[PDB]
RNA sequence: AUUAAACCUUGUACCUUUUGCAUAAUGAACUAACUAGAAAACUUCUAACUAAAAGAAUUACAGCUAGAAACCCCGAAACCAAAC
């Protein structure tokens, strides 16, 4: 194989900016904060899994259910094929029944 | 261009064992080297 | 112009006459004349415990450290923690000055 | 490996035993730093067992540098020049006391 | 005038309440002025250290998406016509040019979608990990009590200062009862540091006081910490979301 | 092994595969990069609280909650729709 010839630059991290200080803040939020919010409340992300998780055949069905009507042909289209391949994988093959 | 630091650092070494072996540098007095105070080394070699 | 004292040392080590002082601390405190047992006196009052302790941190120049605040629950205990010595040479320290034999050379880089 | 590899007949340095028997590990250079879990067993080595290694061997001149690093490195020099460096990181301080007898043997 | 402070609620009798030395931030050498009794089941419960990484672990895991993605074999562009026939050009079958044998292809096991580690660990358990938290800067002297916040200055060279004479630690948290109210003469020097975090008191984590050296406690917040997780044992189980009216509970 | 590179002594390529055998039969000129095990019903292990556990709907004649722990790749002849 092959390797570089010369040391790549430093990576330099600064572990005191704003984001990684304050990091975990408001984490308590609702048992400290008399339960108005549920900290899933906070988190930041896809629609349709803010507070949850699931396999990917789930993942893929609850993308479908939240945005299905807003997608695009193209990526609709795959997604349909997507959960159709899944399916069969899924409830069909494996090594237990 | 693979991700890492070490995987450079590793081989950077076996460059310095290429050039150093392929063309050795003149030899140089231990007491130029690190690690050298002469009362100390001088005990010793009585002892 | 609020300027930062110098800093403390963090080592300790027990005066001879650290038994005057205590005796001579408790009776200015309650003004019992030191009382027959005094190191059995409880430290049980708030205000009698921050009194004592606080009085001989000024003057020991030694403060009971929070995590060691409960267990101070009467005299003796206080007079224990104060007895035992506190040092701030580190464990090199030690070595650098245990005059190891010649042939046993440390520098120190940091 | 045989074929593979160099080699020699039983030897000495200078008839090691015809005369006085001299030790022939010369020195040992130890680097450790202050504040790394890596050297944790190293540091300890220091507090107790190098002192009574220095005494025991008394010629084997003895260097510790302690400095800011990564690995700790002890580097053995031998009476005919050959040098022996091998690494210590996160050894324990048992480790490294066996170690270093086999260094000086 | 010793400031004490004593614990609203009831200690059990056999455990002995622990004690904290009141500080002020006001003056430089006003190191002590009050003492102060923390409820023994908040600030000297067992120490455990798997909760705190059983809390610390999951501060970091639910909020966790990843948007890693790779097209599969089927959404490579391409690839729908059989290269060549089975048999005749001494070559292997293959059925599409876009395959996980084929540059250019479609990974085989790769990440898909935006992927969600969300994960809730039980309303006790991670209160359980701020009370061992608590007790563990308590124990190793990283937790100083203090009345108010007040400082003489909003300079933020002085916050520094002080912290080297006083021996705390180079990060320091802050934590007082309400956002709201907090000086304003604290609020632009902690701004202008990096190192000195300053959070109110409902926003208290356990990966925050493990990230920073030594925790600064408002009196008032520690009894309004010390009611919250108090709270978490010898309630009910909540027959319904605690939000909704409940008889005794705020 | 050897004083000595070769002479002297010992030694039926590899993988897959056949029965647990090959002197078979498949596959490989060589180098670099790429190229195939994925899910938590039941079980085990680890903790929180405990006739109760769970941050609403769930389960319970010691349970309940949370964590960790699992099930691949390439390849037809074809079939249907719509263009060309
Ligand atoms: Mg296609
Ligand atoms: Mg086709
Ligand atoms: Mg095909
Ligand atoms: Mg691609
Ligand atoms: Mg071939
Ligand atoms: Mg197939």
């Amino acid at each position: 194989a092959f390797v570089r010839l010369t040391l790549p630059p430093p990576k330099v991290v600064d572990r005191w900016n704003e984001k990684r200080a304050l990091f975990g803040v408001y984490d308590n939020i609702g048992i400290l904060g008399n339960f108005e919010k549920h900290p899933k409340e906070l988190i930041k992300g896809p629609v349709w899994l803010r507070g949850w998780r699931g396999n990917e055949l789930q993942r893929c069905v609850r993308k479908k259910k939240f945005v299905g009507n807003r997608m695009f042909i193209e990526d609709l289209h795959n997604l349909n094929k997507r959960i159709s391949y899944l399916y069969k994988h899924f409830n069909r093959h494996g090594k237990y029944r | 261009v693979k991700k890492g630091f070490r995987a450079a650092f590793r081989f950077q070494k076996e460059l310095e064992r290429w050039r150093l072996l392929r063309c050795p540098p003149p030899p140089v007095r231990r007491s130029e080297k690190p690690n050298w105070d002469y009362h100390a080394e001088v005990q010793a070699f009585g002892s | 112009v609020l300027v930062c004292p110098p800093l403390r040392s963090r080592a300790y080590t027990p005066p001879s006459d650290l038994q005057s002082r205590l005796e001579s601390h408790i009776k200015e405190v309650l003004g019992s004349s030191l009382p027959n047992n005094w190191q059995d006196i409880s430290l049980d009052d708030g205000h009698m415990k921050f009194r004592l302790l606080a009085g001989l941190a000024d003057g020991l120049g030694h403060a009971v450290p929070n995590s060691r605040l409960h267990q101070m629950c009467r005299v003796r205990d206080v007079l224990d923690f104060y007895n035992v010595p506190v040092q701030d040479k580190s464990k090199f320290d030690e070595l650098v000055a245990s005059n190891l034999p010649p042939n046993l050379k440390i520098s120190w880089s940091y | 490996t045989g074929r593979g590899t160099s080699s020699r007949f039983l030897t000495s340095v200078l008839h090691n035993g015809l005369g006085r028997y001299v030790q022939q590990l010369q020195r040992l250079s130890l680097s450790l730093s202050r504040d790394a879990p890596s050297s944790r067993g190293a540091r300890e080595f220091v507090e107790r067992e190098v002192t009574d290694f220095a005494r025991r061997n008394p010629g084997v001149v003895v260097y510790v540098n302690p400095r800011p690093c990564a690995m700790p490195r002890i580097v053995a020099e031998y009476l005919n020049g050959a040098v022996r460096e091998e690494n210590v990181n996160s050894k324990s301080v048992e480790e490294i006391k066996s170690l270093v007898q086999k260094l000086a043997d | 005038d010793p400031v004490l402070r004593k614990c609203e609620l009831r200690i059990p009798v056999h455990r002995r309440p622990v004690q904290a030395w009141v500080e002020s931030l006001r003056g430089f050498e006003q190191e002590r002025i009050g003492l102060a009794e923390l409820h023994p089941d908040v600030f000297a419960t067992a120490p455990r250290l798997d909760i705190v990484h059983q809390v610390a672990i999951w501060q970091r895991n639910f909020r966790r998406i990843s948007y890693a993605n790779t097209k599969t074999r089927a959404e490579v562009s391409g690839g729908g016509r059989k290269p060549w026939q089975q048999k005749g050009s001494g070559r292997a079958r293959h059925g599409s040019i876009r395959s996980p044998l084929w540059r250019g292809g479609g990974v085989a096991h790769g990440p898909r979608g935006p992927t969600s580690y969300y994960y809730m660990l039980p309303m006790k358990v991670r209160a359980l990990g701020l009370k061992v938290a608590l007790t563990v800067k308590l124990m190793q002297d990283d937790l100083h009590i203090v009345d108010s916040l007040e400082l003489p200055t909003a300079d933020p060279q002085y916050l520094t200062e002080l912290a080297q004479y006083r021996h705390w630690g180079s990060s320091v948290l802050l934590v007082d009862l309400t956002h709201e109210e907090m000086p304003k003469n604290v609020v632009a020097a902690t701004s202008g540091l990096n190192s000195f975090n300053l959070i109110p008191a409902v926003g208290l984590n356990v990966y925050s006081m493990l990230k920073h050296q030594t925790l600064v406690l408002t009196l008032p917040s520690v009894a309004f910490l010390e009611d919250k997780l108090l709270w978490q044992d010898s309630r009910y189980t909540p027959l319904y979301p605690f939000r909704l009216p409940y008889s005794d509970f705020p």
